[PDB]
């Protein structure tokens, strides 16, 4: 029975030490990440925003 | 082409095998 | 039932996983050696770099650690977690840190030790998932600061209850509390699969072995006035003390010598129990050391118990494996001490058997009275057995000496029971 | 055909852990939703809890 | 009788409320297990927690944008002309006017 499943194994993702800083796992898959021409445009609302 | 024992023990440790290291911890059980 | 009581059985089990940043925070600042900032700021590869050193030492003190180089301490055993790895192989894990802290529960008053265990608390969080092993295996040195710092790291099980005020306490546990932890039912028989575990992988050592009987003449001796709860404790210091008997060092035999001693008399029991008693105290008795311990705890033994028939003849099993196991020069030098203990039960059971098996040797008896002051009633079944002796042997003249002894002192005695079985002036012409 | 009986032994302590049977008898048919990182859990008792 | 059920979004176990309280079962493959650390985090700090929630008020989404497709939000208006016009072209249109 080839059963096996997602296997976080908790060593990786935090770290180890308290000085190192957290990873940072990255998928780029386009499903993950939504809302892509919309948010955008509200970061660039923002940027205006900042510079008035 | 099969591979040689060096080559057999260099991808152990370098793709971080644990099969070898399972089995030689469950081989010992009480050996005293 | 609730909710709340369900998340602690969740909470319990998953106390090993790390989850955030405090949780690693709070589990890697488990330190047998550093404090709380330097265990928190270190990397797993800068405790194995001691860990390894650490190894390399006990190898070179005993060589039962190089096993362990290649399958606990090995540089493959970084990346691995318990948390990881499914229940098959984990119960393999369970038993080699089993097998490597018995191999290593003598070495602990040694650097090097503490610098090796204290990788294996910090990589296979051995403080929290496998806590009894780890508190079994350094309970003799209660005294010393490593058991404060043990109990400091380590989260308590339900049957070590009794230390539950002595974690992170500036005072060290006492001998007080030690024998009321020892007191639970439970806990012996637990102490009983970790001694024999001990005895099977044949690493038992002093200290242990003289804090263990430490703790099981006491927890015989509180429990000496309910006279229930010494018959529930029968059955766990007796099947100890088999399994003591059957080690083949010199030290478990005089340590199960001495809880055979103390229980039987704080409980005296049925003979055939003590009769047992014997045959596995005399069956792997072969130390130098051992043998005056043994004789003392036989002579000991047939003192406890009373009744009809308790000095009466021994089996003659028992006693062609006494006579083996013990010369009749050997124990006539034993009566020679002017300690002199109270061996007087087992002499007048030991010639009994001697008047009724061997029926050869009776100049023993003529030394073995001359030596032992013995009792009335006592005498009186020696000359009873000795005047059956006189009817059925062909009686060559050392009987007639050994009742020349009888008729030097206490005639009264031997008249009064030849009247018993048979004539007064029968005697002289039988003998 | 495959049964939790016997996936609990076969995967993972994590995991294996991480499959909660809670017991919960004196409310109504519970609704659950997680938040969106899996971590945290939100039960909704059909009577009050 | 089953309540609702809904799966941890990045392991593998889906959620079934029954009346009696709460089982997770397991499965192989449900959750992804490769989660993105600039929009959910299964192991989220209390100072990257709050840090995420102020950035994500400013990078919020006004309630006018929820159309049938997100990508056509900075698009071209529908009735406009698809090619643009000249200053010339406008001229030529004020020709036909």
């Amino acid at each position: 029975m080839k059963i096996k499943t997602i296997k976080r194994s908790a060593d990786d993702y935090v770290p180890v030490k308290s000085t190192q800083e957290s990873q940072m796992p990255r998928n780029l898959n386009p499903e993950l990440h939504p809302f892509e021409r919309a948010r955008e445009y509200t970061k660039a609302l923002n940027a205006t925003k900042l510079e008035r | 082409p099969p591979p040689d024992e060096e080559e057999q023990l260099l991808a152990k440790f370098v793709f971080g095998d644990t099969t070898d290291l399972q089995e030689n911890l469950a081989k010992f059980n009480a050996d005293f | 039932s609730s909710l709340s009581d369900q998340l602690a059985q969740v909470a319990s089990n998953n106390a090993t996983v790390a989850l955030d940043r405090k949780r690693r925070q709070k589990l890697h600042s488990a330190s047998l050696i550093y404090n709380s900032k330097t265990a928190a700021t270190q990397d797993y590869d800068f405790i194995f770099e001691n860990a390894s050193k650490a190894l390399e030492e006990l190898s070179q003190i005993e060589p039962k650690f190089a096993i362990f180089s290649r399958t606990l301490f090995s540089e493959s055993s970084i990346s691995l977690d318990r948390n990881v790895q499914t229940k098959e192989e984990i119960k393999d894990l369970d038993n080699a840190i089993n097998a490597y802290l018995l191999l290593a529960s003598s070495k602990w008053y040694l650097a090097p030790t503490l610098h090796a265990t204290e990788w294996l608390v910090r990589r296979f969080q051995i403080h929290v998932k496998n806590t009894e092993m780890l508190l079994l295996s350094t309970l003799n040195y209660y005294q010393t600061p490593v058991f404060k710092r043990i109990l400091s790291i380590i989260k308590l099980p339900p049957l070590f209850n009794c230390l539950s005020n002595f974690v992170r306490s500036e005072k060290p546990p006492t001998a007080l509390t030690m024998i009321k932890l020892f007191n639970d039912m439970d806990f012996l028989k637990l102490y009983t699969s970790y001694l024999d575990q001990c005895i099977k992988h044949n690493a038992t050592y002093t200290n242990q072995l003289l804090f263990t009987t430490c703790c099981f003449i006491n927890v015989v001796a509180f429990n000496s006035n309910n006279d229930e709860k010494l018959n529930q404790l029968v059955p766990i210091l007796l099947e100890i003390s088999a399994k003591l008997l059957a080690s083949k060092s010199k030290d478990c035999q005089i340590a199960a010598h001495t809880i055979l001693v103390v229980f039987a008399t704080a409980l005296p029991l049925k003979k055939t129990i003590i009769l047992a008693a014997m045959e596995t105290i005399l069956s792997n008795l072969d130390a130098k050391e051992a043998k005056h311990s043994a004789l003392l705890t036989i002579c000991k033994l047939f003192q406890t118990l009373k009744g009809q028939g308790n000095v009466d003849q021994l089996p003659s099993k028992i006693f062609k494996l006494f006579d083996s196991k013990f010369d009749t020069v050997s124990i006539l030098t034993f009566l020679d001490k002017e300690d002199k203990p109270v061996c007087d039960k087992f002499i007048t059971s030991y010639t009994r058997s001697i008047a009724r098996y061997d029926r050869s040797k009776l100049n023993i008896i003529l030394s073995l009275l001359k030596k032992i002051r013995l009792e009335r009633y006592e005498v009186r079944l020696i000359i009873t057995d000795l005047i059956y002796l006189s009817e059925i042997l062909e009686d060559k003249s050392q009987l007639v000496e050994l009742f020349e002894y009888f008729i030097s002192i206490n005639e009264d005695l031997v008249l009064k029971c030849l009247k018993s079985l048979g004539l007064t002036g029968x005697x002289x012409x039988x003998x | 055909k495959v049964q939790q009986s016997e996936i609990k032994s076969s995967v993972d302590v994590s995991t294996a852990n991480k499959a909660l049977d809670l017991s919960l008898k004196e409310f109504g048919p519970y609704h659950i939703k997680y938040a969106k990182n899996g971590t945290h859990l939100l039960i909704t008792g059909r009577k009050g809890h | 009788k089953v309540e609702n059920l809904g799966f941890v979004p990045f392991e593998d176990l889906l959620g079934v409320g029954h009346q009696t309280g709460i089982t997770n079962l397991i499965v192989p493959g449900a959750g992804e297990a490769n989660y993105d650390a600039l929009e959910l985090n299964p192991f989220e700090t209390k100072k990257q927690r709050q840090e995420q929630e102020v950035r994500t008020l400013l990078n919020k989404l006004p309630a006018d944008t929820i159309t049938l497709d997100p990508n056509s939000i900075g698009s071209v208006d529908k009735r406009s002309s698809t090619i643009r016009l000249n200053a010339k072209d406008l001229a030529q249109t004020t020709m036909d006017a």
